[PDB]
């Protein structure tokens, strides 16, 4: 809340979770098992997101954005692997599939979008933090809501910091900011669609039951 | 709820 | 064409293309949906005509125009509902003669959770003091963005609308920092509008006396 | 789809 934007990035980068390793029924077992272990790291990552521990609310924000955060992480990992999705270093899958064949394409499309935009890691950690604080902010009390917006504004400044320190003109900064945040709308879409098909440890169902 | 305990 | 207009010319075109506020006929589970589906059906006809008046939309393939409308129609309906419900806090103004509250949502099962998110978005637009010139920009963005990853021309038109949004904020006294923060705040709400649409789409398919057009729209999300 | 017709007229 009182961190320089350089210190903002450094905090988020340092708080990054590791990249974990891992027919039709077997592959879902792999993804389910992988996501379940990722959720454990995400929760402790969320605690290291500036302002998150200043809330109660934490359960609700995670319950709404967990699949989003998982998906943007996946998309980020698959950025330098065109046509494929890198779920894990030992699990790189392309289009070659029941029903999530559409989700794959949306993830590939999102990953392709990150590629041409040349998304930076410093920008990625900012977006992922935004998803955490934003996705469940209008489902709440309002005393914390005011503070969340202040943190969101701080991350916005941090994003603009990075672009300005990249040589981009003032207009290019606004445009790239818009382009980035508009992608979060698609991630919400993929999450909701993905959440639909999901309807398997106790934690993964506690998150899954929240979107019933 | 599981998420409560782990967060604490 | 859309690329070659001033930010002021962009706004004036959007404001002039605005669909009118329709009325409903002059509750329960069947009657409530009946009025809503009837209203939405008539709104969609105007929306399609509004879409063609949005700069750079006609410049797209007919197939692409169909795709964007089918993906964003409920979002556009909702953000319009949210906008005209600003001056009526705690209530949703579907029509000037159709004002509903939270308790009135309890007639259609599963519809009250959407109503709460809609009110929250409305109170957000209120808190932000969203301007009409900004509202028409957000609506145009929703149209061009929501179905773009399901392109090179569209992203340039979106950039043009982004330029237009900043133009409005710069011409209101807001500093550069306040411009970035407000822009970001507005676009993040679009993520929630997407969420409400997805949840709303879900309950519509759960109920599916919808019209042919309204059923064609819903089957696209099937 | 009738949507094609509305968009053309
Ligand atoms: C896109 C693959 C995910 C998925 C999510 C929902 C589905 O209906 C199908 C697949 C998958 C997943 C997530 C949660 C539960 C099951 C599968 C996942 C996502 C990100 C990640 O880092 C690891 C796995
Ligand atoms: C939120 C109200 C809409 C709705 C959408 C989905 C539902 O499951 C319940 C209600 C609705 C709607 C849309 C399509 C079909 C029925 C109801 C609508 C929204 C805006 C508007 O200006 C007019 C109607």
């Amino acid at each position: 809340l009182s961190l320089t934007a350089d210190q903002m990035v450094s905090a988020l980068l340092d708080a990054e979770p590791p990249i974990l390793y891992s027919s039709e029924a077997s592959m879902m077992g792999l993804l389910t098992n992988l996501a379940d272990r990722e959720l454990v790291h995400m929760i402790n990552w969320a605690k290291r997101v500036p302002g998150f521990v200043d809330l109660t609310d934490q359960v609700h924000l995670l319950e709404c954005a967990w699949l989003e955060i998982l998906m943007i992480g996946l998309v980020w990992r698959s950025m330098e692997h065109p046509g494929k999705l890198l779920f894990a270093p030992n699990l790189l899958l392309d289009r070659n599939k029941e029903g999530m064949v559409e989700i794959f394409d949306m993830l590939l499309a999102t990953s392709s979008r990150f590629r041409m935009m040349n998304l930076q890691g410093e920008e990625f950690v900012c977006l992922k933090s935004i998803i955490l604080l934003n996705s469940g902010v209008y489902t709440f009390s309002l005393e914390e809501k005011d503070h969340i917006h202040r943190v969101l504004d701080k991350i916005t400044d941090t994003l603009i910091h990075l672009m300005a320190k990249a040589g981009l003109t003032l207009q290019q900064q606004h445009q790239r900011l818009a382009q980035l945040l508009l992608i979060l709308s698609h991630i919400r879409h993929m999450s909701n669609k993905g959440m639909e098909h999901l309807y398997l440890s106790d934690l993964l169902l506690e998150m899954l039951d929240a979107h019933r | 709820k599981i998420l409560h305990r782990l967060l604490q």
